[PDB]
């Protein structure tokens, strides 16, 4: 993380589409280095669903400038997650903060 | 006007790592010459032990992932570089790690022999998340001096090592940082004598009574080429 | 505010400290500015230019 | 050339119509092969690796 | 070591060396032991060191 | 613990009072350690003898200019400081000068004790203009260590001096300017090693290479209770 930022590090990491953000809120059920399984909260469910969202992170791939792209998870096993949080920091992100 | 010679007078342990050693007495000039010729050697070359090769089964290279662990295997290699061991009898050992079950994999879970002793058992290596998932690795520890990168070791070998034996960069030196202070010594008649308080900070794989003896053995060996041979 | 924040963590108000030399062991005459700067790397590496 | 024709009659070396034009790593590069993909045309028998 | 544009030198020293030469040739007032007399320049390095 | 040791000495000797030594190869970072541990000992810990207190009859201060002499009373002390003196057995020898007539006073014109030697006797001390304008001075030689100026003596010595006793700056250490560099030298496979170039100029009383041994044995004897 940068020690002296401008508070705009939070908006650029989320909106760039390089992190994995939660659509619905709930409790994290299982964390791997590749996938993240999240159990949806009760009121944020739809009446014909099973209520599990599965995020599949993308491991070591190739960018256009021949650099790395790698998404590591940042949550732990069994902790609550609200809507719009950051579940997986990408290449230059750090707890949802841009960090070059 | 003949001289006065110092002596290793006091050693105290602030913590398991932090130490503070004093030398007394010194003359005027030598209090600031030995205090700088003992920092420039204790930071550069001191023999310690470090992790060199890690071999986790089922995994080919260091740029993949294993099931049921939180980190990538490259993060496990970055965690295994900061491991403070102490090998006494031999000069190279192989340690085994076995773990199965939900929870972290601390450094205390390594089935050690009688000679090696992991001095910081609260270290964190991995994180297991599934019940069926497990991990198993063999870890080679050598003895060295200075900093030896991975490209030098892969360039200076010729036998074919099998696919899977990952290489870790090795930082061998135990001393992290070191400062020294020179205060007025407490001598009753020779008033202007000095004392030298070397303030050492390391990890738990060195002894401050031994580090100054090594760092002065080296200095009395390098000056042996100046005292007789011209 | 920077001087009101530096006095919280027991640091000099001027921001400059008295550095000692590494080689010779003497100390410099003036105080020297020491702190933290967020350094980046850049894509113009030397392995792709030689 | 005639002197090479003499050399290949002194010894029995007769290199065939085969000729090496393989793929090599460009110089000043270390690394680790982490992925290999093989595409093949229709109607062509695949290898063992493919 | 001379420019073809004009007779001025082109190996004129740049910023850091000229700052060192400016700092070396100055004078304070008290300055820790002024007014003493010396033999040569070789006993002025021994006093500074 | 292998610790590569140098065997290339190659003493280029420019003059009989000015040598130039080189050492190669050393470990990466062992150049400045030995090159600074020897500089801080030779400059301010080498013992030796020098003129420290002089007394002339006719003057009593640092500015009362004597008469019949060519130079003033301040230029005599700079000439007296550069006097290469060694002793044999004693510690405090009082020396007395006598020269009359018109002519330059040269440092060989002094009655010597049996144990006191003067290295460069062609040293000029003064210059006399008039005929029957003589000179006489009481020169005190002591034994000390390093460099002591005239400020720290008269600042702390509250005791009153015998009036007429001028305080001369002392140079007890028998080495003049020492400087050193560190250049990069190589072995057949390693390349980050380094050579060390020790340049030394001195006065008499000491072979310019022997001062390096005399400082190295002082530093090596200091580390006896650590090995």
């Amino acid at each position: 993380k940068p020690l002296v930022g401008t508070g705009m590090e939070r908006a650029v990491a989320v909106d760039s589409g390089v992190t994995a953000v939660a659509k619905r809120g709930g409790v994290v059920q299982y964390v791997d280095a590749s996938r993240i399984v999240i159990k949806v909260n009760e009121d944020e469910m739809y009446p014909g669903e099973a209520g599990i969202d599965i995020y599949n992170l993308t491991k070591y791939t190739r960018s256009n400038q021949n650099t790395c792209i790698n998404q590591m998870p940042c949550v732990s096993l069994g902790e609550p997650v609200e809507r719009g949080d950051v579940l997986a920091d990408g290449p230059s992100t750090d707890l949802g903060e841009l960090a070059l | 006007t003949e001289f006065l010679k110092p002596r290793l007078v006091d050693i105290e342990q602030v913590s398991s790592t932090h130490a503070k050693v004093t030398l007394e007495p010194l003359e005027r000039g030598f209090g600031h010459t030995l205090g700088n010729a003992l920092r420039r050697i204790l930071l550069s070359s001191m023999p310690g032990c470090a992790v060199t090769e890690v071999e986790i089964d089922g995994v080919l290279h260091e740029y993949s992932t294993k099931e049921g662990v939180q980190e990538d295997i490259l993060e496990i290699l970055l965690n295994l570089k900061g491991l403070a061991v102490r090998v006494q009898g031999k000069d190279e050992v192989i340690l085994t790690l076995n773990k199965s079950g939900i929870g972290p994999v601390t450094a205390a879970d390594i089935t050690h022999d009688g000679d090696v002793e992991i001095v910081k058992p609260q270290h964190v290596i991995c994180h297991l998340t599934d019940e069926n998932a497990s991990i198993s690795m063999r870890i080679k520890v050598q003895r060295g001096r200075g900093y030896v990168p991975a490209s030098t070791r892969i360039h200076s070998e010729e036998d074919e090592r099998p696919i899977g034996r990952l290489l870790v960069d090795a930082c061998y030196s135990p001393v992290e940082r070191i400062a020294y202070n020179v205060e007025a010594a407490r001598v009753e008649q020779r008033t202007d004598l000095d004392k030298l308080v070397i303030e050492m900070e390391t990890n738990g794989t060195i002894d401050p009574e031994e580090a100054i003896r090594r760092a002065a053995t080296i200095l009395a060996e390098q000056l042996e080429a100046f005292v007789d041979l011209r | 505010e920077i001087k009101e924040l530096l006095k919280l963590g027991d640091l000099p108000t001027s921001g400059q400290i008295r550095l000692y030399d590494g080689r010779t062991g003497e100390q410099f005459e003036r105080p020297v500015t020491v702190g933290y700067m967020y350094m980046l790397k850049l894509n113009h590496l030397v392995d792709d230019k030689m | 050339t005639p002197e090479e024709k003499l050399l290949r009659a002194i010894f029995g070396e007769k290199a065939s119509d085969v000729k090496d034009s393989s793929l090599r790593v460009p110089n000043g590069v270390s690394g680790t092969v982490i992925d290999v993909q093989v595409f093949t045309r229709d109607g062509v028998e695949k290898d063992k690796r493919a | 070591i001379l420019s073809p544009a004009n007779g001025e030198p082109i190996i004129v020293p740049s910023q850091d060396v000229v700052l060192g030469l400016y700092y070396m040739t100055r004078d304070c007032v008290n300055a820790k032991g002024e007014g003493m007399v010396l033999t040569g320049p070789k006993e002025a390095e021994r006093l500074y060191r």
